[PDB]
């Protein structure tokens, strides 16, 4: 089905940008041993 | 043809030990021996302080 | 095979593929000679 | 702030217009950009992007220039508004209807 | 929709856009000269 | 120790000095020049020249014959004196490059930041290091001009899907579409459509060679003159470890898929030097067996798939993507012609099946190279793992290990 | 001034305060795990068999129809599909679909990318606490032999059916068949790869004699040892001279590793370097680089073969795959 | 029959390592 297919898509676009603007998020600052 | 002594073996071989052991932890629980995260015993009988006062 | 002015060089050749590999024993016993500092 | 944006956008958003309108007139749109080989259009890209950031970059810190820039900001306004119409002369008409 | 890449498109920019806003008030006009940015705009 | 870096572990020491590391590059380049050309002499001194490339275990003169060196029509090695000064030059260069490396670690400039400024360089200073990548950008671009060089005005490359066997052609109209050449990127890894390992001709391939150089050259001059964006800024790590970590990820990548290029590509590694392939094998055991059964005087040998392809049948019937330069001719448009199969077959395709059908204690040079540098691939991953780590907590600063006095867990609320 | 929607979720998706760490790794990894799981769990319960060898002969391997918990399996895809891409919506019915085996698909290809979401997750957590991060290298291994056993045997041998199936009977069905095509068992690397499991339950069990062994008094009578142990303790908890002292006297003078770091060094090491060879074996075997073949290597004066072990390890292979090589 | 036993025995492992892992006893740091 091309719905299903639209679903999935849209899921996994949406997981794999939320892993790629987090990791764009200033990630190696989010460290215990952070300067101030 | 279902095995009658095989159902009985798979259920009475799950129920008696998994009711054994509730038993004895609901027990445990009455005491206040059911953590590993407390001090060993100060007297026998007597059960250790919790890490959490 | 190789050409007939470098033929006399035939023997040389089967021991050229082995030289980079001991460069790597060099090194281990470069570090030996010196006691591993 | 919004003005600063604003006032680089205005005058380089009119003076690529203004070099497109120099283009067409000097050549007599979507038929040269369907002509062009898309390496070419490529090409334009690459060495547009590397001007607008790198040696044509603005650092974000006398009566002829202050006119002179204010006619160049006027001159800019109508060829920007001359070139987003006459890619759509080129679209129905397919010629500038002179 | 149609041809797909109108599902990549529209996805990234709703997700970009709450980026973009999180990036606004992040100060790091400033460069600096370490192994790693320390410096995060926590707002709250 | 000084560093704190033990024996096992010594090039480690090599970080922060930077004239040694250009002498430890420049010595391990010399020593991967010295490789190539020792091995193409090697592969030429023990050359037979009755037997073909892929019978005598040969993996650079392969790769030679492909860039269409001393091969004459239908594959034919002809000439060992190209392949002979290929390796003659690679032995010199690698001596001049071996002499530099030395010099360079041993009695060159230690630290050549203070002595040479354009050369000298500190790991966060991003501005020097996107210089250096821009400049080895602009140089990997030159190399790939120089493969279009070689392939549109110097001589020109093997093409194997030339008409009647395959020969040297020299390419005039390169696909410079990007959307065909960008769509082989964006291709789909899967069967049918390999990503791109399914590149089918010779057009394509110096096409999106064009493209890669004039990619490469622009993105030289683009980090040449500019500087890494907040984002990228704030994204990456700056220090040696990470570029490394980066540079192990990148050719990783590289290597898994050069690997399964060499083991399902027959266009850029032909049949003719590298061998058929497994699919290419198992089909030609099909093929040969139908020419067999037809001489003799639907047919088993063959099925209707579902999608209305004629394919052969039994376990051969996964290969059905396989496409070689002796199936093209007797393939019309709905696969397999029938007609086209008793009618018009030519002799050089019934040899070079048949001659493939044995080629199935073998190995072939397309199994090592797919093998060996599969094993690269998958350890050069794991030393990203690796050097990534370690990159991000030496510069987050608890490489070293958890400080006693202050323990980052124990400042932390309970988890439950 | 008010915080944005981005800062607040980026904080709560590296938070250390949530009970299992999620991380922009795990962002892939959670979705992609709990996918595959729902869709394992259902195709294993109800599932219609699987023509996996594509000549209408189908194999069941779900519980609702015959087959147990041992017998029950994903069965891989089929054999017309090769290694083409196959999800739900490329197949013409959901019955066409479960018919040719694309649950193994689905369910291998988000495991895949879950376990390797995990990997990266397994360092993020290791960097929001301030320690080393090389865990992650550790888990690196059992990842490599999984994707050598369903992804990349697969490419090499050009067909998802030859991967290994999602079940118990399933995975001894792929080492008999395995052996009977490669040789797994005179291959090096799974010598290498059996070195490293022995040799990894030897350490762990060394290990954790030697510790038990001498744990220094700090219960009464009969009262279980492990409350001797503090959770958050500084002291240690054994005595380490001791166990050195035995370890010592046990195989010669001076043979315990004194130091504690190299030897839990070796420790993670070992089984690590052993999976890591054993999966590069069986990744190396799918593109026919087969084991050692010692086949007819004795002969008399007259030219008569005198067999050895590898030649009756050989009748073995042959039956197999004479059994396996249905009308070849 | 058989299935149903099959299938209750999977699902409550499944529960047990649940209760297992959210409803375990929370380590408390010694003082
Ligand atoms: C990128 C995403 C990677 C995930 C892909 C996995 C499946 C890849 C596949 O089915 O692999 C096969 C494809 C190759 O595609 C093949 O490409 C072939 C192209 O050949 C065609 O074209 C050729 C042109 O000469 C010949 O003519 C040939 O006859 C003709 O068929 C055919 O299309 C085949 O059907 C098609 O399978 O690989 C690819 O596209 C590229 C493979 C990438 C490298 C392998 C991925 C890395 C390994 C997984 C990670 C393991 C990591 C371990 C650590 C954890
Ligand atoms: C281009 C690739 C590259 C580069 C430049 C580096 C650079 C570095 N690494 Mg990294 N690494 C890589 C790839 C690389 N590595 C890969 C692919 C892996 C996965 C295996 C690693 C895993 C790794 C670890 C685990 C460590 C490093 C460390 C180091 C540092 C010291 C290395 C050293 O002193 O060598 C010494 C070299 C040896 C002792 C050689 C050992 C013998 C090898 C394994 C033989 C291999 C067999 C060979 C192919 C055939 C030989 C057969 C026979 C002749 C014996 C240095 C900064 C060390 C450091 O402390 O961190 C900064 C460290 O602990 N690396
Ligand atoms: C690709 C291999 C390679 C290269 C190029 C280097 C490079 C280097 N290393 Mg590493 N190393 C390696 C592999 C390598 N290493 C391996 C496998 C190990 C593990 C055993 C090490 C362990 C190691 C340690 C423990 C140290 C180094 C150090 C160094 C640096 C100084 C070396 C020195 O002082 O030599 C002195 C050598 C001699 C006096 C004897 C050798 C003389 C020459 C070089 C032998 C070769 C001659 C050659 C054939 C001549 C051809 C010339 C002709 C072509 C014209 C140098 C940049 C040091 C460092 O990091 O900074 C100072 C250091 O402390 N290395
Ligand atoms: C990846 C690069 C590569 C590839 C694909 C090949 C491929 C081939 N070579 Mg060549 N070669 C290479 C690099 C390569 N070689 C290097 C670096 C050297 C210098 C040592 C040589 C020297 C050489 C010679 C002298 C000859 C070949 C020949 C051959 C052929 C037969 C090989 C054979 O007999 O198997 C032997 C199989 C093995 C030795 C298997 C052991 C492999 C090491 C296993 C150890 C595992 C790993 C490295 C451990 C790493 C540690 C880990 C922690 C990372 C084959 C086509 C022969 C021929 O047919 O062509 C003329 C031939 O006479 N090779
Ligand atoms: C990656 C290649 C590379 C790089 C970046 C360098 C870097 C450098 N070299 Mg080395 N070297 C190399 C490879 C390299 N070398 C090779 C292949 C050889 C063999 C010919 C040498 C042998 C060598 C010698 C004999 C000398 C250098 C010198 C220099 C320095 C001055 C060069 C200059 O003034 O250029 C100018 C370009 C732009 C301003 C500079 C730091 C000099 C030196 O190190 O200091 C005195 C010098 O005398 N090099
Ligand atoms: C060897 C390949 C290579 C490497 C290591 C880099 C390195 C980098 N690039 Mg460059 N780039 C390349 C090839 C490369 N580039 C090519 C071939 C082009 C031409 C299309 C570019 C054009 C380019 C742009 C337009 C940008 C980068 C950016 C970046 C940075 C972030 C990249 C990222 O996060 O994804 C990083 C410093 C970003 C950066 O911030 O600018 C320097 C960015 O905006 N690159
Ligand atoms: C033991 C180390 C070792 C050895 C011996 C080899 C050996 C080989 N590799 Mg491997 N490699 C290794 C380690 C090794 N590799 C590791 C650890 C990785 C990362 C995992 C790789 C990644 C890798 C890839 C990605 C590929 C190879 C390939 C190859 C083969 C060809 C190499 C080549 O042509 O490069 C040459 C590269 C250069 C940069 C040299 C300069 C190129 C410019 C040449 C221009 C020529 C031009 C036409 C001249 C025109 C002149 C005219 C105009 C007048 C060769 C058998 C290739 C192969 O065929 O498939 C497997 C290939 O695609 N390697
Ligand atoms: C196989 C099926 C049959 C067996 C059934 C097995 C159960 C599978 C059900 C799948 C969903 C699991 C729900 C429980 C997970 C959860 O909610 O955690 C709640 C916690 C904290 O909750 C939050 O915690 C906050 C308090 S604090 O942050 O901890 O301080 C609080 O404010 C807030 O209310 C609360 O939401 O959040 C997290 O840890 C992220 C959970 C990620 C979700 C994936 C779950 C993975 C499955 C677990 C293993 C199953 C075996
Ligand atoms: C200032 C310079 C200028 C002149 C002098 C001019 C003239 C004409 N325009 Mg144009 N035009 C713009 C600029 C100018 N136009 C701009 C900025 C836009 C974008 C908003 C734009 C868009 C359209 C569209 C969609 C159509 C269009 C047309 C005509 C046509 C009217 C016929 C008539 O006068 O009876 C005459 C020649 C119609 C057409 O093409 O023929 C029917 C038509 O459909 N225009
Ligand atoms: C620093 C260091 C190092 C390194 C170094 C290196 C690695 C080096 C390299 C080196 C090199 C890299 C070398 C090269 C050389 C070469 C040569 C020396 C050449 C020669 C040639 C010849 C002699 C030839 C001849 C011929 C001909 C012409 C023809 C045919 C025949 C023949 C072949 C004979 C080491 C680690 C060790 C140690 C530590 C320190
Ligand atoms: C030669 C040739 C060719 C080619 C060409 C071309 C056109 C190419 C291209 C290429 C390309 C075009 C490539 C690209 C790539 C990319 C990549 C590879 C990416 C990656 C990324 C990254 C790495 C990132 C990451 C991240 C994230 C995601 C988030 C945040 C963090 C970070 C940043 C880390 C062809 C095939 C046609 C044909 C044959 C010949
Ligand atoms: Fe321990």
């Amino acid at each position: 089905m091309f719905t299903l297919k639209i679903l999935v898509y849209t899921v996994v676009i949406f997981f794999i940008s939320l892993f790629t603007f987090g990791f764009l998020s200033s990630d190696p600052s989010r460290n215990p041993n952070r300067k101030d | 043809e279902v095995s009658f002594g095989a159902f009985l073996a798979v259920i009475l071989g799950l129920f008696i030990p998994v009711v054994f052991l509730v038993t004895l932890y609901i027990q445990s629980e009455a005491q206040g021996t059911a953590t590993n995260f407390r001090l060993p015993d100060k007297a026998p009988g007597v059960p250790g302080d919790r890490y959490d006062a | 095979a190789l050409p007939e002015p470098y033929t006399a060089f035939r023997p040389i050749v089967d021991v050229m593929p082995a030289i980079p590999v001991l460069f790597l024993l060099l090194a281990f016993v470069w570090q030996a000679s010196v006691g591993f500092r | 702030g919004k003005y600063r944006r604003f006032q680089e956008m205005e005058i380089k958003h009119g003076r690529i217009a203004m070099l497109a309108t120099l283009h067409v007139f000097i050549t007599g749109t979507l038929a040269s950009w369907a002509a062009l080989p898309q390496a070419g259009w490529a090409q334009i890209v690459a060495v547009v992007a590397i001007l607008d950031n790198s040696l044509f970059a603005q650092d974000p810190n006398p009566k002829v220039k202050e006119y002179k820039l204010n006619i160049e900001r006027n001159n800019g306004r109508a060829a920007m508004m001359g070139i987003i119409g006459m890619m759509t002369h080129e679209y129905l008409t397919g010629n500038p209807l002179y | 929709d149609d041809s797909l890449g109108f599902v990549l498109i529209g996805v990234t920019a709703v997700i970009g856009l709450a980026w973009a806003q999180w990036q606004s008030y992040q100060d790091d006009g400033d460069d600096f000269f370490d192994t790693y940015d320390s410096r995060r705009a926590a707002a709250a | 120790e000084s560093t704190g870096f033990a024996w096992w572990s010594g090039n480690a020491r090599l970080i922060n000095v930077s004239g040694k590391l250009l002498g430890a590059h420049v010595a391990h380049a010399g020593l991967m020049v010295f490789w190539c050309g020792a091995m193409t002499l090697f592969e030429v001194a023990h050359y037979i020249p009755e037997k073909p490339l892929y019978e005598q275990g040969c993996i650079l003169i392969p790769h030679l014959t492909t860039l269409g060196w001393g091969v004459g029509p239908g594959g034919e090695v002809t000439d060992v004196y190209p392949f002979f000064v290929v390796g003659v030059l690679h032995l010199i260069s690698s001596a001049v490059l071996g002499f530099g490396g030395v010099y360079h670690s041993l009695i060159g400039p230690d630290t050549l930041e203070e002595s040479f400024p354009f050369f000298g360089y500190d790991w966060r200073d991003k501005n020097k290091m996107t210089t250096i990548l821009g400049i080895h950008l602009i140089l990997l671009g030159i190399g790939s001009f120089l493969l279009v060089a070689k392939a549109c005005f110097v001589g020109g490359l093997y093409d194997t899907w030339a008409p009647g066997g395959g020969d040297v052609r020299i390419v005039t109209a390169p696909t410079l579409n990007p959307l065909i050449i960008f769509g082989y990127v964006l291709k789909s890894p899967f069967g049918g459509d390999g990503w791109i390992i399914s590149v089918n001709n010779l057009e394509d391939l110096v096409g999106g060679h064009i493209w890669l150089g004039f990619l490469c050259v622009v993105g030289g001059i683009w980090h040449i003159l500019t500087k890494p964006f907040a984002w990228a800024r704030r994204t990456f790590v700056w220090s040696g470890e990470a570029y490394l970590s980066y540079s192990l990820a990148a050719l990783s990548v590289m290597g898994l898929t050069a690997s399964v290029f060499v083991w399902y590509n027959n266009t850029a590694y032909p049949s003719e030097f590298f061998g058929p392939t497994g699919p290419e094998a198992s089909q030609s055991q099909a093929f040969t067996f139908l020419v067999r059964d037809q001489r003799l005087g639907l047919g088993k040998y063959l099925m209707r798939s579902p999608s209305g392809e004629i394919i052969f049948g039994g376990e051969t019937m996964r290969f059905w993507d396989m496409r070689a330069p002796w199936v093209e001719p007797l393939r019309g448009p709905n696969g397999l012609d029938l007609n086209k199969i008793r009618n018009d077959i030519q002799p050089w395709q019934e040899r070079r099946a048949a001659e493939y059908m044995t080629h199935a204690n073998y190995v072939s040079p397309r199994s090592w190279l797919t093998t060996s540098h599969f094993f690269l691939g998958f350890f050069l991953w794991v030393g990203h793992l690796w050097h990534a780590g370690r990159a991000r907590a030496a510069a987050a600063g608890f490489e070293k290990g958890i400080n006693r006095e202050n323990e980052p867990v124990l400042s932390m609320r309970p988890l439950d | 001034e008010s915080a944005s929607f981005w800062e607040q979720f980026c904080a709560w998706i590296t938070s250390t305060e949530n009970r299992l760490y999620i991380g922009w790794f795990g962002c892939l990894m959670f979705p992609t795990l709990l996918t595959a799981t729902s869709a394992y769990i259902i195709a294993f319960i109800a599932a219609p068999p699987v023509d996996i060898d594509g000549i209408r002969e189908p194999v069941a391997g779900s519980l609702l129809y015959g087959n147990n918990i041992i017998s029950g399996a994903v069965v891989p895809s089929s054999n017309a599909i090769g290694v083409h891409f196959y999800p739900i919506w490329e197949a013409a019915s959901i019955d066409e679909w479960l018919y040719n085996g694309g649950p193994y698909q689905l369910v291998v290809f988000h495991f895949f990318i879950g376990v390797c979401a995990y990997i990266g997750r397994e360092w993020e957590l290791s960097y929001r606490l301030g320690m080393r991060p090389w865990i992650c290298v550790a888990f690196s291994a059992p990842v490599a032999a999984a994707a050598a056993v369903f992804v990349i045997y697969p490419i090499g041998q050009g067909s998802f059916s030859d991967g290994m199936p999602l079940g118990i009977s399933g995975t001894f069905n792929f080492m008999l068949v395995f052996q009977a095509e490669h040789n797994i068992l005179m291959h090096p690397f799974h010598m290498l790869g059996v070195a490293g499991v022995f040799g990894g339950s030897l350490f762990s069990a060394m290990h954790g004699s030697l510790v038990t062994s001498s744990l220094i008094r700090e219960t009464s009578e009969n009262e279980s040892l492990n409350y001797g142990y503090k959770f958050g303790q500084e002291e240690e908890t054994y005595n380490i001279v001791a166990a050195h002292g035995y370890f010592g006297r046990l195989i010669f003078q001076y043979a315990s590793f004194n130091n504690s770091r190299a030897l839990h060094f070796f420790l993670g090491a070992w089984p690590v370097v052993g999976i890591w060879f054993t999966a590069m074996g069986v990744a190396t075997m799918a593109f026919n680089l087969n084991g050692f073949n010692f086949n007819q290597s004795v002969v008399d004066s007259q030219g008569r073969v005198i067999n050895t072990w590898a030649d009756i390890l050989n009748r073995s292979n042959l039956g197999m795959e004479v059994m396996h090589e249905r009308n070849a | 029959m058989e299935a149903l036993v099959y299938t209750f025995l999977l699902i409550g492992t499944l529960i047990v390592i649940f209760f297992a892992i959210f409803f375990r006893d929370p380590p408390r740091i010694v003082k």
